[PDB]
RNA sequence: AGCAGAGUGGCGCAGCGGAAGCGUGCUGGGCCCAUAACCCAGAGGUCGAUGGAUCGAAACCAUCCUCUGCUACCA
RNA sequence: CGAGAUGGU
């Protein structure tokens, strides 16, 4: 299955697909019959495989060299070892965070999902990058300190403007995260220093707790592949869940639920909303199926399901557990709350409206997230650091420790700050 | 080759790009036609209907115009190669949705055939009006409103 | 050779001809249904308003449509005319000669039997089985082709009379080379998307259940536009016939999910 | 993947179960003192593979191939 | 009461 996982993140503009190939041997993307951008612009993932000789280095597949491919004029091309014998580290998969701060509630979600970061940069924008902040302020409220920092798209920049970047940033991260994450530079375009970036993962990131035998929990994103031919048009294979067990151990068979579930139709309100639930009928990891899972690790669980909720990602940030289990669904909101010193998401020479975030009014909808979840709130009533409020669809946690808050402060909603359930 | 919608911005990263305008010149003197080839494609990247474009060239040129359902050609009579329309292919844009605040040609047109009226917005900038009463096309709009 | 009942055309119905010349008063012509007989269409009958070029109206060997405005059976004098001609007419004179074109090339084949040695063995072959099975039917409208198709899918039609086995085998082939492609012409459309926590095993009867009675063997033909737009046909009937089965098709398609806890717009 | 088009004889639009189909473009001739309008005539010819009825196949019917178009998915 | 514009030596 894998014993960590890692969300790569950035901003817009500084490329995907190079660096998310470099560091596993897979092209993440999203089918559609049109061009591939600059982003992948919303939450995906990549397989991968971390090993070595029996000295530093990461070759391919074929062990003797690390012969390029991503230019068309040269071969960068390094001796690993005489085609020695390759050894495992640890098993790893990447979890491929969104590239644009209109995903951010998905953002906060890729970010509670993965057990360590890799933070991306790029020469394409000035100095001061805002994204050093936006991401690991969240990350830290969020408890998870494990990060590292890969300097991609330089291929073109000096020494002295790449110092600029990170000393910029450096002084910048003063009120917001501790300045303890290692930096690694590559080549976008050559390959050069990737290896590095290998190394890291292994030197600065722990293996987490998780509880083997207590109940089951688990976080599900992804609406995994189903697909159309077949001699039964309905219900062949059933819809398949892209998931992380957070806890207990789980089998084939086992009746599974989400916590969430839907609103029941002839319904007045918010009430008679209730959990789904089925047996599980298969499982998938690493490129095999499986028929017993473990917590700390990227799976694809199967379900009963109608494939129309699986045409799309209908399932991002749900949280799913054993039947009937205890964890408390909520339809409305307690809510304690603060706010950023200044106003994120771009920078340029000097200041476009930084200052301190204006108080909330019952008059507004909120964007507001939990765990890993996402909702839209309406209010009841508030005050600049307190509220109680609706939500247009429920929410789920083990315990109401954080919440996370963005308004629309302009026309599609930011962050603006965090809070806690009373 | 594919161009700016206008040349009086020479700006790379200009927000409006479209193909080329090619027409063909057919038949002898006393009785020579220019045909526009791209009008559907242009009209189509331009959001117009291929009428207004057209007419707009007899309006500044001083000549008669055709159009045809049962062989889908798009005239302006006479001979008007090269400089005769490229001087002024800009036109259509820049003596009617410029906005008059900024060179943001992000423009809309809605018309009130009943009421003499036609309304103007631009996106750019919030400019809103009329089109103007001394300029030709008007006549040509109200009685041909847009889809 | 005729490829009709009768040795000339009656006065004021519509014919289709070839156009042999042109002169001082009128084009001379040939009639195609009869056996390539003279007639003539005169330059006033050609228009109601004024003549550009007369090369665009009519020119040699092309095919047309004409009425027969007068005839005298005894001298063989036909006078044809374009000016009455509606464009329903022009269509109804394409099918009758298309209905006897397709019977006249059967029969045209199956005479290559015997000694064929003169044009009395098409008479003779025209005569009997062809001319019986519609002389009855001129004032309905029918043409031999119906009881050839009537041959075709029972022969006791042909077994009422003395026959030939090209006469039989000819006959069939010239409609079943291009009746065989009897196409799907009904599929319903369906907006269902289902509720059902137990789908993998539940919607097995809802994708079976669609026709009583048949046996174990019996297919039926299942499409996807995309997946809330189900589709499904009609155990492969034409649309003369499929209606009913339709109608009971979407209704058993809703009926086994909401019988099982589904519900939806009806 | 559901449904549709194309696979020149001359640019381009693709007729109908008869070997160009018609409006149009090109080239030449007539008419006039001359140019346009109008009139007339030209252009070397199995139109992707494999079967079958025909006097006949780009155009009546199967089975493969490929790209577009609208829906919209094995990716 | 069809259609019938124009003009380097």
């Amino acid at each position: 299955q894998a014993t960590i996982n890692i969300g790569t993140i950035g901003h817009v503009a500084h490329g995907k697909s190079t660096v998310v190939k470099a560091i596993s041997g897979v092209h993440t993307v999203r089918f559609k019959n049109e061009l591939e951008r600059n982003i992948t612009i919303k939450l995906g993932y990549a397989n991968a495989k971390i090993y070595k000789l029996d000295d530093p280095s990461c070759p391919r597949p074929e062990c003797y060299r690390s012969c390029g491919s991503s230019t068309p004029d040269e071969f960068p091309t390094d001796i690993p070892g005489t085609k020695g014998n390759f050894k495992l580290v640890r098993h790893v998969s990447f979890v491929d965070c969104p590239g644009h701060d209109i995903l951010m509630a998905t953002m906060l979600n890729g970010a509670a999902v993965m057990d360590a970061a890799l933070l991306l940069i790029a020469g394409n924008e000035s100095c001061p990058q805002p994204q050093t902040s936006e991401h690991l302020a969240a990350i830290e409220i969020m408890k998870l300190k494990h990060i590292l920092i890969l300097q991609n798209k330089i291929d073109l920049v000096k020494e002295s403007q790449a110092k600029e970047q990170y000393e910029q940033i450096l002084a910048f991260v003063q009120g917001t995260v501790a300045e303890g994450a290692p930096i690694i530079p590559i080549s976008a375009q050559l390959k050069y220093n990737i290896e590095v970036v290998c190394e890291y993962i292994v030197k600065k990131i722990p293996v987490p707790p998780r509880d083997f035998t207590s109940e089951p929990r688990l976080i599900v994103i992804r609406s995994f592949d189903v697909n159309k031919p077949g001699c039964e048009v309905d219900d062949l294979k059933g819809g398949v869940a892209g998931g992380s067990i957070l806890k207990g151990v789980l089998k084939v068979g086992q009746e599974i639920e989400v916590r969430p579930g839907i609103v029941s139709k002839d319904s007045e309100g918010k009430l008679m909303c209730k959990p789904i639930f089925s047996k599980i009928v298969s499982l998938f990891a690493e490129h095999n199926d499986l028929q017993y899972a473990a917590p700390g690790g990227l799976i694809g669980v199967g379900t009963k399901i109608d494939p129309t909720l699986c045409r799309a990602d209908r399932m991002v940030g749900q949280v799913l557990g054993a039947v009937g289990a205890l964890p408390e669904i909520f339809t409305e909101l307690e809510i304690s709350y603060f706010l950023l010193r200044r106003l994120l998401g771009v920078r340029t020479e000097g200041d476009k409206k930084a200052a301190k975030v204006q108080k909330l009014s019952k008059n507004e909808v909120l964007m507001v997230n939990i765990g890993s979840l996402s909702t839209g709130g309406r209010v009841s009533a508030v005050k600049a650091d307190l509220g109680k409020i609706v939500l247009t669809n429920p929410v789920c946690t083990e315990v109401g420790e954080k919440i996370a808050l963005s308004r629309r402060v302009e026309k599609h909603w930011r962050l603006i700050g965090w809070g806690q359930i009373r | 080759m594919s161009v700016n919608v206008n040349r009086s911005v020479s700006d790379q990263f200009y927000r409006y790009k479209m193909p080329r305008l090619i027409a063909k010149v057919e038949g002898k003197g006393n009785g020579i036609k220019t045909v526009i080839v791209n009008m559907v494609d242009v009209a189509k990247a331009l959001n117009r209907p291929p009428t207004y474009p057209t007419k707009y060239f007899g309006c500044e040129l001083g000549a008669q115009t055709q159009f045809d359902v049962k062989n889908d050609r798009y005239i302006v009579n006479g001979s008007h190669e090269a400089n005769k329309l490229q001087d002024m292919l800009d036109g259509f844009i820049k003596k009617f949705v410029l906005c008059p605040e900024c060179e943001n040609p992000e423009t809309d047109l809605h018309v009130n055939p009943k009421k003499q009226t036609i309304g103007n917005s631009c996106k750019a900038c919030g400019y809103r009006g009329m089109l103007d009463t001394h300029h030709k096309l008007c006549t040509f709009i109200l009685k041909n409103p847009p889809e | 050779c005729r490829f009709y009942q009768h040795k000339f055309p009656e006065v004021e119905d519509v014919v289709m001809v070839n156009v042999r010349s042109i002169a001082e008063m009128g084009a001379y012509v040939s009639l195609l249904e009869y056996n390539n007989i003279e007639g003539m269409i005169l330059l006033s009958e050609l228009s109601r308003r004024r003549i550009r070029s007369i090369n665009k109206l009519i020119r040699i060997g092309r095919n047309e449509c004409v009425v027969v405005i007068r005839v005298d059976k005894e001298k063989g004098y036909i006078d044809l005319s374009k000016r009455r001609v509606s464009p329903e007419e022009a269509i109804k004179c394409e099918d009758k000669f298309t209905k006897s074109k397709t019977v006249y090339s059967i029969l045209r084949h199956v005479a290559e039997v015997l000694e064929y040695t003169k044009d009395e063995q098409l008479e003779s072959l025209f005569q009997r089985t062809a001319w019986v099975f519609d002389d009855k039917y001129k004032r309905p409208g029918y043409g031999a082709y119906d009881a050839f198709k009537h041959a075709v899918s029972d022969p006791s039609i042909l077994d009422s009379l003395d026959l030939n086995e090209d006469e039989r085998e000819v006959l069939i082939n010239n409609i079943n080379r291009r009746l065989t492609p009897q196409a799907v012409k009904i599929r319903a459309d369906i907006e269902v998307a289902c509720y059902g926590y137990e789908g993998i095993d539940a919607v097995k009867e809802a994708l079976r259940a669609g026709l009583n009675c048949s046996t174990e063997t019996m297919p039926i033909k299942i499409n996807l536009i995309a997946p809330p737009r189900y589709v499904m046909t009609t155990t492969t009937l034409e649309r003369t016939e499929g209606l009913s089965v339709l109608n009971q098709a979407m209704a058993v398609i809703k009926e086994k999910i909401e019988e099982k806890r589904g519900v939806f717009n009806v």
